[PDB]
């Protein structure tokens, strides 16, 4: 009944409402503390200067966005991939007009979210279960990792990571499709394979069991199996697509026989990809 | 008039009035 | 025992697969689906509807091909083989994009063969037909997509044309005209599909994690691992089998009904306060100003060769840009 | 007075006849033919 | 087994080759409406051939043949 | 005073949240 | 106890109950269209006609009630642009009683009615009809039943044919022009020649409800009669109501689903004067192709009737609005006042080149003055560019015909930039947002919003009607 | 004279959370176009 | 179970003949002839309404609304 | 913005959550 | 609109006498 041991016993029981256990105690502050800047930072924060040209964008609900158009900023152009703590910013007002609460809240969260895969191994140990349910939450754990950290490590600054918000997810796969042409990736074509084959599959097993319950074995492995697999791939595509390996292009592909060029649908995709390009870049 | 007058009176009406159809109710459902 | 008997009993009889009474009208109408897209990929272009090479002969790759649309200047024409349109020639017929008319029809057709035989085989086992019940949900996708929508427009040139490309060229027009993303249908819609993802996941992997060493799998353990891990678990199998059918079908739904709202441009299009206080002044920039930005470089970059009947034409300088 | 249109109405009626017969008695003939 | 190896061998190659022959002489071409390699344009005759006419549609795409 | 609204219904999600948490009736 | 989706199964065995609420049911619609009808007459401006029907006012059942006589008011005003003349002198002239506040207060009578009787079959759910002559079991004959019904209908829909429709008894029904300029409430006379299967001309809709009418009359005798047969009434479960529930959710939706398609495409049930023109008259031209033969036929331009020109307004069109922008459509780009005549654009060397027009799809568009032969001759470049086809660097004037600016010439580059803008919205036009607050952006007319909604209520039956379906065939399982 | 057809209404603890769980989602997702 | 006038008058239909079906197919194959008949009549007006069909003289379209 | 587009809101919100909570104390107040 | 909101207390008002009147719990 040493301290430290009562200390443990109290950390690794399974009596408490919500585990903890020792990937917990890095799970709870960082979640906590990533939760409560997003919600600061969501209701209320000043324009960030995205493009690094003493330009403000506005995401915030007091500053006249509603849940479906804010967002918070991610940390502006200049910055680049710095770290931008609080004590290291020349002033509060000045550290908000570079978007540090985007950097606060993504490192947090990621921080969290590994801790948090952990507390689920860490969990099923103590229950007497094999291990593995973790092994299906990395998928979205990489899908996440990918927009939020890899992206921006390709790219060079934060500033092309993904903003925090429901319009700011639309507004990034507009500008990812334009820069990357994702659709035409196979990757992502797994991907939509898996989430579409997912529910497939999860229709048809509950429609099964509920009728008829008025290997198979087997049955549940490939329903636990699939749309991880296909996450874990479509995750890898974007992680890909970070270090400029973009997909497939069959722009200008058949030609006239005297030289002319004949259009296909591809060529329609890239020109709507010009057109989200031109919007994009405010200039050359 | 008052925006708020519509809202105030809304309010006044519904509130005591749900609270004593949720106790009827509760009570009823009992034997 | 009259002929109709013996029908029955024939249709009703094992074999390798079962046919039923649906057989009839799903086998053929099927077969000739399927079989009107392989031809449309294989041998016929769209090089007079579009201006498009969509085909092998045309030199294109697997994922270039598509069995495109009808002009836009036969607006709802069913396009029928021997209709005033093709007039039983059949070159013709091919040439004015008759295939797609034919293989969506014929798709229509075989959806309907398939939830009636689905319905039929969950009669001759005895079990509650939820299977049916839950293919519901694609027909609705199907018939919003590929009928309603393009019936709500100028013509069946707005439909999706049957492809790869094509379909992601339907997509980037969606998005560019009607600003699909943002209509809340579409949101529950990607939402339900994303959350099926995640409960076949979730299900597999605890049903998989739980099994006892010999249903066959410690509920217990699994609802307690789920309670003390996320903080709510279901306790009931039937419950939880229920809602797995219910999620994704929901989100189906309603993205149909979204979608039929974008077929007569009842789309949500813009926030009007963030319009007015753009207006107002220039400095206010937010991401669905932005977003707004990149919907009309789409349709100014896409609008000329898309829409190539209408004989646009913008110029440079009209264009828009990032200056 | 026929129209060309309605007469190939006319000739599309004929021949979804013909494709229903030739299913039907396909069917039946063959249902028939293994009592 | 062994019967039916005779039928297949007789046949399925036969069925080959009338798909090659079908696009080889140059058949498809004229049954589906698909331009030659050199008819999707004429030595300047680069003007798209599309359909503006919902009625004569047929006979306008004989204009553009 | 939309800001309003929004605060309100998430506040009102949290709140659910605690009590669908810490107050269930115990499965059996 | 039940689940909270099925509490309305406890009326499922009995037959008064189930009486019982669907009186109630029709309390309550008959009281909603009551209720609507007096909102909308409470919201209405009678005074423009042309300008301002009753369409771009955000009307929903006024123009269903105009449809088939009710067109007048208490208070004097028509639509028809005329103080109505109490024309009525004897009986057989209740005209002057059914006006719109005549069917309001009619069908706020039988909202009440509908409820007492509601009321009272609730009540005595025990009356000995429901039961059989010798099992305690409540117990109907379904097929009968449909029988008498469907012979009622049969009989309604033949006088509403015969009588009403072709005026001999009743106010007949609405016709027009076509281009939406004379509107009347005239009896037809019904034909039977081929010509009256065209969708477009009213005599089908009389040689319906007369034909039609009779072989329901029809379908009433037989089916009042004869029997069901063993086979379809094992097959159909004819002895279980629900089989009626999952037949007529199916029909209904049928029905949702073909009036959706008259309603968008037009046709002689819904006039242009009274649900605003489709989206499909903007797209091929239609009035800008009439106008435009009318004033080449020799008629000036200050001649040109003004709802003509009205409904040449890209405004109009039911394909321009949203789904979450509210209210009458004088709610978006204001209400319109004055036509400031039809503008004509020349250029630096005097040529006369015309705008495009923006179509259906686009939320905005390049505004581009182009030669009549296909070359583009100015435009205004994007938000800030540098061109070299330009508006002023090329130089424009414009010069109106009739209306408001007659004879007047704008050489002013902002003047000339907002009339472009104008002429590319279809017809300039006076709009005023002072008096309501209007934001500028569009809004659906009555047409569009009868079409979204409808559809969707079809397409939400279709899944009612197969898990009706389902609940029937599979009904010893689903227990 | 009762009517043997009457069935009382259940919905336990974890129906009404579902229920709540839905219908403010649903509002929190559809605000933001009802304030348009 | 009241014996009210309205229900003397109302029984007879509502469930004197409540169950009873003739055996076999009885009118079945004579409906079987209405609902193609109808079948025909449906799709003719679709297509008329649709313009595949041109009836002689009969132009679908708001042309048609002269002569009123 | 609308001026009803508060009250529409605050509707979405109350109505079906007095219905779901009545509900649940009728049942609750049951054994 | 105040109208509305006084017309709809007095229709509730109405309709709670009929239920107050033909919908009493018998006394006893
Ligand atoms: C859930 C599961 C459900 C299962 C569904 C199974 C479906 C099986 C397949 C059915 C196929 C139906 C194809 C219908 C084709 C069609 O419609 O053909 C189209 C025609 C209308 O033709 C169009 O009409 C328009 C209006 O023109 C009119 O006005 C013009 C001037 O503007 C001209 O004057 C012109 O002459 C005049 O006709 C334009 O002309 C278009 O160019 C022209 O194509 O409709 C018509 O014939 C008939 C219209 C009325 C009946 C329509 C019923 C079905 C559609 C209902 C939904 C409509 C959706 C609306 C948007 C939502
Ligand atoms: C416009 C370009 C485009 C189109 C047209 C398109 N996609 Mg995508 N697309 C997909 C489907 C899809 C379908 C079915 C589809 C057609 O219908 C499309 N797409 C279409 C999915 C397979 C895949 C995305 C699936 C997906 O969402 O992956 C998981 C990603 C995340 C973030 C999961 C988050 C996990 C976190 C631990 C959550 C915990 C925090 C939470 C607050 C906790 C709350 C708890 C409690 C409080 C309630 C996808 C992607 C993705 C992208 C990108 C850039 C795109 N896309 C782009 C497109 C990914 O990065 C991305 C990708 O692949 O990287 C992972
Ligand atoms: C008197 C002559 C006649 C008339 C006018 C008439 N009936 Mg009948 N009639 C019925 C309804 C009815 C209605 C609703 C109705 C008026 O609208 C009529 N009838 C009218 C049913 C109650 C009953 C049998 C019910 C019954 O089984 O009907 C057949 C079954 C079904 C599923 C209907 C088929 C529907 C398809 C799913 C539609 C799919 C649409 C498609 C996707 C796209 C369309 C394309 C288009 C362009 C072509 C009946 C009978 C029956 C008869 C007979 C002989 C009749 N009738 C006769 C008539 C039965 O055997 C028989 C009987 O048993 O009498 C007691
Ligand atoms: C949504 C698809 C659908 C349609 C359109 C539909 N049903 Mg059902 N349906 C019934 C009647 C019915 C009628 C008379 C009818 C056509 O008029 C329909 N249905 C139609 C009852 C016999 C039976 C029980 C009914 C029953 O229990 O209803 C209880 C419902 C309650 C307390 C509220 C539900 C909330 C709604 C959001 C109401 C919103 C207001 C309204 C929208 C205003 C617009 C009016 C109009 C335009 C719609 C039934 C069921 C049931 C279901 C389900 C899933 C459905 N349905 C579904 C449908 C049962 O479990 C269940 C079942 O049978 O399980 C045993
Ligand atoms: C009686 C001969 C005839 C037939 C059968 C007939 N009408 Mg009329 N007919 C209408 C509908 C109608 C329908 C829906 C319908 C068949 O379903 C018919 N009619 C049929 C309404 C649009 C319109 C008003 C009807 C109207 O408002 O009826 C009142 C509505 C209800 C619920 C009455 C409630 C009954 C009490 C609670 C008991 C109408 C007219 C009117 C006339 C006249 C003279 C007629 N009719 C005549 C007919 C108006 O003055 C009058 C008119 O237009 O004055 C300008
Ligand atoms: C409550 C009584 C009522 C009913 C049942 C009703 N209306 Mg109205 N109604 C209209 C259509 C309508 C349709 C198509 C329709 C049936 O489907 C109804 N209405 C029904 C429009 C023509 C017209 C304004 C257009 C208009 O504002 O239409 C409504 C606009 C929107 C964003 C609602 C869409 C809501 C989403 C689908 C919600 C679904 C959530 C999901 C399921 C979960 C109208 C009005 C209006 C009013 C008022 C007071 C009403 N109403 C009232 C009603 C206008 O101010 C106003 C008026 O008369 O002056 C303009
Ligand atoms: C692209 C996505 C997608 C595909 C390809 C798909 C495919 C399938 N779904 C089925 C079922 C289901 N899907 C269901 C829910 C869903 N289904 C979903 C998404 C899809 N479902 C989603 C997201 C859900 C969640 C709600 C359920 C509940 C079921 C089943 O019960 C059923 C099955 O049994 O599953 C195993 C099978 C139906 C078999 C059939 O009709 O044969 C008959 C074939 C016919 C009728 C021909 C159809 C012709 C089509 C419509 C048009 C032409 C298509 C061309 C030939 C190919 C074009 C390809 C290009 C576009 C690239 C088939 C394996
Ligand atoms: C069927 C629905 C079944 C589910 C239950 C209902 C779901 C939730 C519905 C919420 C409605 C909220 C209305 C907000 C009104 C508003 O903001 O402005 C309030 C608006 C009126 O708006 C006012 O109009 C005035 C002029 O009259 C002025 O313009 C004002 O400025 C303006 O604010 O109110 C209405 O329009 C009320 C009637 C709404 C009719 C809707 C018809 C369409 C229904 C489609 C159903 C599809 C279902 C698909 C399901 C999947
Ligand atoms: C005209 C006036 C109309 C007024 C409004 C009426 C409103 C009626 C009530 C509407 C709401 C009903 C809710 C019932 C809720 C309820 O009790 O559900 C639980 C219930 C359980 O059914 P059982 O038969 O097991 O038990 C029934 C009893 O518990 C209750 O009757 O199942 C369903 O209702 C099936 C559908 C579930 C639907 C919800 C599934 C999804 C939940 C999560 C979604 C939101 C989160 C998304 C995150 C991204
Ligand atoms: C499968 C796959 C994944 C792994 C790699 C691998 C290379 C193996 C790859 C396979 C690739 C290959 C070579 C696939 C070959 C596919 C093809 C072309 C299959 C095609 C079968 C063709 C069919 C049905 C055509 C049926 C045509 C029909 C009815 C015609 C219908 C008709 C129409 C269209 C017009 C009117 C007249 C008529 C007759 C009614
Ligand atoms: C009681 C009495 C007896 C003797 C005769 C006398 C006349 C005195 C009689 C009195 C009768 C009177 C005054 C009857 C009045 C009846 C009335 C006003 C009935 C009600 C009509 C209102 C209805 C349906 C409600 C519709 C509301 C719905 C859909 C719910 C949601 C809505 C839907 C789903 C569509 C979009 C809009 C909205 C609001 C979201
Ligand atoms: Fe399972």
């Amino acid at each position: 009944a040493s301290a430290w041991e009562r200390f443990c016993s109290f950390i690794t029981s399974t009596n408490n409402r919500l585990y903890i256990g020792w990937f917990g105690v890095l799970m709870i502050p960082t979640l906590l503390t990533a939760v409560t800047c997003f919600v600061i930072a969501f209701i209320g924060a000043p324009p960030v200067d995205i493009d690094g040209i003493r330009e403000p964008v506005a995401g915030s609900l007091l500053y006249g966005n509603n849940i479906i158009t804010g967002a918070v900023v991610p940390s502006s152009n200049a910055i680049g991939l710095h770290l931008y703590p609080i004590w290291e910013a020349a002033s509060l007002d000045e550290w908000l007009y570079n978007g540090g609460p985007y950097q606060l809240i993504i490192f947090h969260y990621m921080i969290g979210c590994i801790c948090y895969l952990g507390r689920q191994w860490e969990y099923s140990y103590r229950l007497g279960m094999r291990p593995w349910i973790c092994v299906a939450y990395s998928a979205p754990l990489a899908a996440t990792y990918s927009v939020f950290l890899i992206y921006p490590l390709g790219q060079g600054s934060f500033s092309d990571g993904m903003p925090l918000g429901i319009s700011g997810t639309f507004n990034f796969m507009f500008v990812f499709q334009a820069e990357h042409n994702i659709l035409m990736h196979p990757f992502h074509m797994f991907g939509v394979a898996g989430v579409l084959g997912g529910s497939l599959f999860a229709a048809m097993h509950g429609s099964l069991v509920s009728s008829t319950l008025v290997n198979s074995r087997s049955l549940h492995f490939f329903l636990g199996a699939w749309p991880v697999v296909c996450i874990w791939l479509t995750a890898m595509g974007i992680s890909t697509m970070a270090f400029n390996l973009n997909g497939f292009n069959f722009n200008h592909s058949i030609v006239d026989s005297q030289g002319n060029v004949v259009n296909t649908w591809a060529d329609v995709l890239n020109r709507a990809n010009l057109g989200f390009e031109v919007m994009h870049e405010r200039n050359a | 008039v008052n925006d708020l007058g519509a809202i105030a009176t809304a309010l006044f009406v519904f509130i005591p009035c749900v609270f004593l159809i949720l106790l009827y109710a509760q009570t009823a459902s009992r034997g | 025992r009259g002929w109709f008997d013996v029908l029955d009993d024939w249709l009703k009889r094992d074999r390798f697969v079962f046919i039923g009474w649906s057989g009839i009208l799903l086998f053929p109408c099927a077969f000739l689906s399927i079989g009107g897209w392989f031809t449309g990929t294989t041998f016929v272009t769209s090089w007079y509807t579009h201006g498009l090479a969509s085909s092998y002969l045309e030199g294109a790759n697997f994922l270039t091909v598509a069995v495109s649309t009808p002009a836009d200047s036969l607006g709802h024409s069913l396009l029928l083989l021997w209709g005033p349109e093709a007039q039983g020639d059949f070159t013709r017929w091919c040439q004015l994009g008759g295939l797609w008319n034919f293989t969506t029809l014929h798709g229509v057709f075989g959806l309907i063969g398939f939830m009636l035989r689905q319905f039929e085989i969950a009669r001759l086992v005895g079990v509650r037909p939820y299977n049916a019940v839950a293919f519901s949900g694609p027909i609705a996708v199907y018939v919003s997509v590929f009928l309603m929508y393009p019936l709500g427009q100028s013509s069946w040139f707005f439909a999706p044309s049957w492809g790869v490309t094509s379909i992601f060229r339907f997509l980037l027009f969606a998005q560019g005209f009607h600003n699909l993303t943002l209509n809340p249908f579409h949101m529950m819609g990607v939402a339900g599909i994303l959350g099926g993802a995640l409960l076949c996941a979730i299900h597999g992997a605890t049903v998989e994690n739980t099994l006892f060493e010999d249903e066959t799998y410690s509920m217990v353990t699994a609802n307690r691992f789920w309670s003390q891990i996320f903080g709510i678990a279901f306790s009931n199998k039937r419950w939880l089998h229920f809602f797995m059918l219910f999620v994704p079908v929901t989100g189906l739904w309603a993205s149909a009904i979204g979608l039929v709202g974008i077929a007569l441009n009842m789309r949500a299009y813009d926030f009007v306060s963030q319009e007015i206080r753009a207006a107002e002044d220039p400095e206010f920039e937010t991401f669905y100003t932005k977003n707004i930005l990149l919907n009309e470089g789409l349709r100014a970059w896409m609008a000329p060769q898309d829409q190539i009947h209408e004989n646009f034409i913008f110029p440079e300088e009209v264009l828009p840009r990032g200056n | 007075t026929i129209t060309p249109s309605l007469q190939g109405f006319f000739y599309s009626i004929l021949f979804g006849a013909i494709v229903l017969g030739l299913l039907g008695g396909g069917f039946i003939f063959f249902s028939q033919k293994d009592k | 087994s062994i019967r039916y190896w005779i039928i297949h061998t007789i046949t399925v190659p036969m069925l080959f080759l009338a798909g090659w022959l079908f696009v080889s002489t140059g058949l498809a071409y004229d049954v589906f409406g698909t331009p030659r390699p050199n008819e999707y344009f004429d030595q300047a005759r680069q003007g798209l051939p599309l359909v503006t006419d919902r009625y004569e549609g047929k006979q306008q795409i004989d204009e553009f043949t | 005073m939309d800001v309003i609204a929004y605060v309100f219904i998430l506040a009102c999600i949290i709140g659910l949240f605690f009590f669908a948490v810490f107050f269930r009736e115990k499965p059996t | 106890g039940l689940p909270w989706y099925r509490v309305h199964t406890v009326v499922l065995n009995d037959p008064g109950r189930l009486l019982s609420v669907h009186l109630m049911h029709t309390a309550l619609v008959s009281g909603w269209a009551g209720s609507m009808a007096l909102y909308e007459l409470a919201k209405y401006d009678p005074s423009d006609p042309v300008l301002n029907p009753m369409w771009r006012q955000g009307t929903f059942v006024m123009p269903v009630m105009t449809r088939i006589g009710v067109t007048h008011s208490w208070s004097g005003w028509t639509v028809t642009g005329e103080p109505w003349v109490t024309q009525p002198g004897i009986l057989g002239a209740h005209l002057n009683f059914f006006s719109y506040e005549g069917v309001i207060l009619m069908h706020i009578l039988a909202a009440g009615l509908f409820f007492l009787a509601a009321v009272w079959h609730w009540i005595n759910w025990d009356l000995d009809i429901y039961y059989p002559d010798g099992s305690s079991e409540p117990a109907s004959d379904w097929p009968k039943i449909f029988g008498l019904h469907l012979l009622t209908l049969g009989i309604v829909c033949f006088g509403f044919g015969s009588l009403h429709l072709t005026g001999i008894l009743g106010p007949g029904m609405w016709v027009s022009d076509p281009y939406g300029l004379t509107g009347h409430v005239q009896g037809v006379s019904p034909d039977w020649r081929p010509f009256a299967f065209d969708p477009y001309n009213p005599t089908g809709l009389v040689t319906h409800h007369i034909s039609a009418g009779i072989a329901l009359i029809i379908g009433g005798i037989f089916h009042t009669v004869s029997r069901p047969s063993e086979r379809l009434y094992n097959a159909l479960s004819m002895g279980n109501v629900e089989t009626v529930l999952s037949s007529s959710v199916a029909f209904v939706a049928a029905a949702a689903f073909v009036m959706v398609g008259t309603m968008w495409y037009g046709s002689a049930t819904t006039p242009i004067e009274l649900f605003g023109p489709t989206r499909y008259q903007w797209d091929s031209g239609y009035f800008q192709t009439e106008i435009q033969r009318r004033v080449q036929s020799g008629q000036t331009w200050d001649q040109i009737p003004e709802k003509l020109v009205f409904y040449d307004y890209i405004g109009n069109s039911p394909a321009k609005g949203g789904l979450f922008r509210t209210g009458a459509m004088n709610s978006g780009d204001g209400i319109a006042r004055a036509w400031e005549g039809h503008p004509t654009f020349t250029d630096s060397e005097g040529r006369e080149l015309f705008v495009r027009r923006m179509p259906n799809f686009f939320e905005t568009f390049p505004v581009v003055l182009t030669d009549k032969d296909g070359v583009v001759r100015a435009d205004i470049p994007f938000r800030r560019a540098e061109s070299r086809y330009s508006f002023e660097q090329k130089g424009v004037s414009v010069s109106f015909e009739g209306g408001t600016l007659n004879g007047q010439t704008f050489t002013d580059a902002p003047s000339v930039k907002k009339y472009a803008r104008k002429a590319q919205l279809g017809e300039p036009f006076e709009f005023d947002r002072e008096t309501l607050g209007s934001d500028g952006v569009f809004r659906t007319s009555t047409r569009g919003w009868f079409a979204f909604s409808h559809s969707c209520y079809a397409l939400l039956f279709f899944f009612g009607h197969w898990w009706h379906g389902a609940r029937t065939i599979f009904k010893d399982v689903f227990e | 004279t009762p009517n043997p057809n009457k069935q009382p209404v259940e919905l336990n603890r974890a129906s009404l959370f579902i229920g709540l769980l839905l219908v403010l989602v649903l509002a929190l997702l559809f605000s933001s176009y009802f304030f348009n | 179970p009241k014996q009210t006038w309205w229900g003397d008058v109302l029984k007879g239909n509502n469930n004197s003949e409540a169950g009873k079906f003739v055996p076999g197919w009885g009118t079945t194959p004579v409906m079987a002839g209405f609902v193609v008949m109808i079948t025909l009549l449906l799709l003719i007006m679709l297509q008329v309404y649709n313009h595949t069909i041109v009836l002689d003289g009969v132009d679908a379209g708001w042309t048609s609304l002269g002569g009123f």
